[PDB]
């Protein structure tokens, strides 16, 4: 039957920024979690709540494949019960978190010469996020008590900011691309099943 | 070795069409966001078109001059970008690149440049619209002499007359010679027509020994000479 | 108890670059922005640059928008400004400011100021001072002094009488001779009739060096 | 950038009496990014005003700030003897082009004193270093200008002199400042009369104090 | 459309001098998502395309010198050749890429230098040229600068006038010098009724007017 298209997720040429975050849904389909484990060399795979050598003998109602692209140093806030700007402020697992996180280096597509600053997080909000969370906006962000008015200036700050992706960096500055796939295990029937 | 040629310019009347196209080779093409660039002879850059791009939707964008007689246009298959120029307008003559130029700081590919570089541009196609009609030159020499000696060295050159539309191209000994020529920016004359004189220094020791052929081309005309220079007495 | 604490002063040599630090303690730094001010000896206010803590984004002013930079380190709550390529007319005292933060809100002025850093640049070098008299000469209220000459870097202290005589004391500012170093005098009006009773020492202290000196005003 | 023009540069106003400082600035500014400070000599600035109306925390109620577009002033009612200082206006609009204005300095005022004019002659000890320093000293007077030349036997002396002036005093109210004349020791034993010329409003004619030696 | 202007159009310095251009856009190209100026600095000289120069502002390609250095925010930029050299002569375009690509007017760098007289050379009609009708005589200036040069054609003395154009060459690149042809052209007729043939050269680095000339009787 159908394959879990993995292939349009882990092999995307863009990758959403992490405060834009990119969801996927997987349905009506056969996944083999075992080959994606062996699919590559990932320097994180990480599962939660389950071991993926017996993920392939499961189902699910669907599956959620979030995508995006964080520092090196920032894929330990990609878990359950972190803090940090990229937890905090841009994508929050809950607690009861029920999936795998996989994470590998892409200094060859997500860094440029003199500077990528295509790639952007969220550096001030007015509060933490929720889990699973998403928040696209894009006013200037109020620190003082005088209105912005959408204008920047003292206490009126862009919300966002961009990762310098140089290719010299660093491979605890280099640019990573995360995906974090979640389980939902409902009163519906199950369209997602191993082999 | 990344490189871009256009090609497909030349003389074409007022109201005509002509479709420009550029050939990349080197780099991975279908990742660029290509552009078009024209100078007016002794005038500056403007940027004529953009096109993205088919990752990041391959949507056009044209400059306000051009825009609705434009279109921009790739293939990817061939690792060619074209423009089809329509309507043409006397305001539109000038040399056209294509160019990598504004891209890198948008599309996907990473650090990993074949050269190091990422902005490139062609060496230029020139466009004339005119209802004038072609004409090619008349390849004239200029013999060395004692009218055209000092210290061991003797200027001898090539008068290419009366030709239009721009350019021709000035060769000597079939590129062999290189050393020393000078080519001069072509004038217009009040006719209509263009002149323009190529000259080139050489010790007077070999005059009587060494052959010295220009090579002039007009390609508008198709016209081709071959110019033996040789000294006069003065 | 909140409060911004800059670097100590500092003596450079034309041509080199100075980087002076201001640590805050006391409120929430990481939503804070710190602007930098600097003011000649007895001059107006002029405006440097500022950094945004949580972003790091500064913004110079024209003046120096070439050879300023602006720093900060979150971890340790300090901002840094460095000036480069300095001139004499970077002698001056530089400040840093900025604007109470809680863990709710900030304030919308710059409250908040550093102690002012001492920056003298110069192609000089340090020496001590060389006090002179100035000798005192009516029916009553005579005038004395001594003369506190050739010095560097600022500053140096006066005294008179060890901290007794206070009244009438006016020491004054520095100037800068041609020959690049300072020189100030100081005063002090005394009664006429007890000038040959009453023993005046003035008392000088330039730290710079260690030279410390006790010089007599005699008739 | 944009520039901020303070009127007056000084006011002579006595304790308790009202004084009135304007900022005009050269193109319409935005009233929430104005603000006033305070400096007595050797203290950092004082945040008094900010958003052009409101007081920064713990400012007493006599400090007062008004203004919008291009025009802004600072008012202090009644005058407190710790409110003399200088006060500078900061506009801080968008996140760059920042300024201050060139300063207004408060003073108090008092009834004129003419000043008491003392020179001094060159120590013996110091012409051994090779380099003479003859000083003139004004002693308490108001108001703070003057002019002091300085003259040896009967030449004017011009390019010679530094001056230095210090802060009015706290008690009488009154400026002292010192001027030093700087010769060669040779130069110096060549002439006889060594005399300093002092101006001030206070005095009905110049003063001249003067000694004879070299 | 966003709007670059340039100011000056020209710029002349000796070797070794400093030269800044300006660039000015309609609106700010400043974006706040990275806080990233999007322009760029072109060179381009004569039948050549451009080169890049800078981008980001202030950001170096590869292989360019130090003598190079962008500089600005927002909407008004400079980019500084610190020492000019004789192979900077050339046009310098600046360029935004914040809303699609818009290039500015350019402006022409040039290098002052010292004085050189043109080396005046002369080339009769060809037999081929007269087959036709028409006599051509050229006249050829060499390595001269300043670039005003005045070429007057003499026949038998008899100044002509409206029967000769002139082209000039770019700016060497390394000894900083012009070139310049000067074609005269006549009948074939009107030729051969003549016998002396002058080319008058007016130049700064001339005592006197140089003239080159020939004789139809001895050619
Ligand atoms: C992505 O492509 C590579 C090779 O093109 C392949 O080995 C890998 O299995 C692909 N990823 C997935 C999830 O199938």
């Amino acid at each position: 039957t159908n394959l879990c298209p993995f292939g349009e997720v882990f092999n995307a040429t863009r990758f959403a920024s992490v405060y834009a975050w990119n969801r996927k849904r997987i349905s009506n389909c056969v996944a083999d979690y075992s080959v994606l484990y062996n699919s590559a060399s990932f320097s994180t795979f990480k599962c939660y709540g389950v071991s993926p050598t017996k993920l392939n003998d499961l189902c699910f109602t669907n599956v959620y494949a979030d995508s995006f692209v964080i520092r090196g140093d920032e894929v330990r806030q990609i878990a359950p019960g972190q803090t940090g700007k990229i937890a905090d402020y841009n994508y929050k697992l809950p607690d009861d978190f029920t999936g795998c996180v996989i994470a590998w280096n892409s200094n060859n597509l997500d860094s440029k010469v003199g500077g990528n600053y295509n790639y952007l997080y969220r550096l001030f909000r007015k509060s933490n996020l929720k889990p699973f969370e998403r928040d696209i906006s894009t006013e200037i962000y109020q620190a003082g008590s005088t209105p912005c008015n959408g204008v920047e200036g003292f206490n009126c700050y862009f919300p966002l900011q961009s990762y310098g992706f140089q290719p010299t960096n660093g491979v605890g500055y280099q640019p990573y691309r995360v995906v974090v796939l979640s389980f939902e295990l409902l009163h519906a029937p199950a369209t997602v099943c191993g082999p | 070795e990344v490189q871009l040629v256009e090609s497909g310019g030349g003389l074409v009347k007022p109201g005509g069409s002509l479709r420009l196209s550029c050939a990349a080779s080197g780099f991975t093409f279908r990742d660029v966001w290509m552009s078009w660039v024209r100078q007016a002879p002794g005038k500056g850059l403007e940027w004529v078109g953009r096109i993205k791009s088919k990752i990041d939707g391959g949507t056009t964008d044209y400059a306000a001059p051009v825009k609705g007689r434009f279109t921009i246009s790739r293939d990817d298959s061939k690792n060619t970008l074209y423009l089809q120029m329509n309507s043409l307008k006397t305001e539109d003559t000038a040399v056209y690149y294509c160019t990598t130029a504004g891209s890198y700081y948008y599309d996907t590919v990473g650090p990993g440049l074949p050269e190091g570089k990422f902005d490139y541009w062609g060496q230029g196609t020139l466009v004339t619209v005119s209802s004038a009609s072609t004409k090619g030159p008349s390849v004239f020499p200029l013999a060395p002499s004692s009218k055209s000696t000092s210290g061991g060295t003797a200027a001898l050159g090539c008068l290419v007359k009366d030709y239009f539309p721009e350019p021709v191209t000035v060769s000597w000994n079939s590129g062999a010679l290189t050393s020393g020529v000078h080519t001069f920016p072509a004038v217009l004359q009040s006719s209509g027509l263009y002149s323009l004189s190529s000259v080139v220094t050489v010790p007077s020791s070999s005059l009587g020994t060494q052959t010295y052929i220009c090579n002039v081309n007009h390609k508008p005309s198709n016209t081709k000479v071959d110019k033996k220079v040789e000294p006069k007495s003065c | 108890e909140v409060q911004l604490v800059q670097s100590g002063p500092e003596v450079k040599k034309p041509g080199t670059s100075v980087k002076v630090s201001c640590k805050a303690s006391g409120f929430t730094f990481m939503s804070s922005a710190v602007q930098w001010v600097r003011q000649a000896r007895g001059q107006r206010l002029e405006w440097i640059g500022w950094i945004v803590i949580g972003s790091g984004n500064t913004n110079y002013a024209q003046k120096f928008q070439e050879r300023v930079t602006i720093t900060r380190d979150m971890s340790t709550s300090t901002a840094y400004m460095e000036l480069s390529s300095l001139r004499s007319e970077d002698t001056a005292v530089y400040y840093c400011a900025a604007p109470y933060c809680s863990s709710i809100s900030c304030n919308d002025g710059f409250d908040i100021w550093g102690q002012g850093t001492m920056v003298t640049v110069s192609s000089a070098s340090t020496k001590g001072p060389s006090v002179f008299p100035l000798a005192p000469s009516s029916g009553g209220t005579a005038a004395l002094g001594c003369l506190v000459k050739d010095y560097f870097p600022e500053p140096v202290t006066v005294s008179w009488n060890s901290g007794a005589l206070t009244s009438g004391v006016h020491t004054f500012p520095a100037v800068l001779q041609s020959s690049g170093l300072y020189s100030l005098s100081s005063v002090v009006t005394v009664p006429s009739s007890s000038l040959g009773t009453q023993t005046y020492i003035c008392n000088v202290n330039h730290k710079p060096s260690n030279t410390k000196v006790d010089k007599k005003v005699e008739p | 950038e944009i520039v901020l023009t303070q009127s007056p540069g000084t006011l002579s106003l006595s304790p308790g009496e009202r004084a009135t400082l304007s900022c005009r600035a050269s193109q319409s500014v935005s009233s929430s990014y104005l603000a006033w400070y305070q400096q007595k000599p050797g203290q950092a600035p004082r945040l008094l005003i900010y958003g052009a109306s409101s007081r920064a925390t713990g400012i007493p109620d006599r400090f007062s700030g008004s203004g919008s577009g291009t025009d802004f002033t600072l008012t202090i009612s009644r005058l407190e003897p710790e409110d003399f200082a200088v006060y500078y206006c900061q506009h801080y609009g968008s996140s760059r082009g920042w300024t201050f204005g060139q300063g207004t300095k408060v003073e108090i005022k008092r009834t004129v004193a003419a000043p008491s004019v003392f020179i001094f002659p060159p120590s013996d000890e110091q012409l051994k270093s090779g380099t003479a320093s003859v000083v003139c000293l004004l002693n308490n007077f108001y108001p703070r200008e003057a002019k002091v030349q300085w003259k040896v036997d009967n030449a004017l002396q011009s390019g010679n002199s530094q001056e230095s002036v210090t802060e009015q005093d706290s008690k009488d109210s009154t400026y002292s400042l010192s001027s030093t004349l700087t010769l060669s020791k040779a130069d110096y034993e060549k002439h006889k009369v060594y005399a300093c010329e002092v101006t001030h409003q206070g005095l009905s004619s110049p003063v001249t104090k003067s000694f004879n030696r070299g």
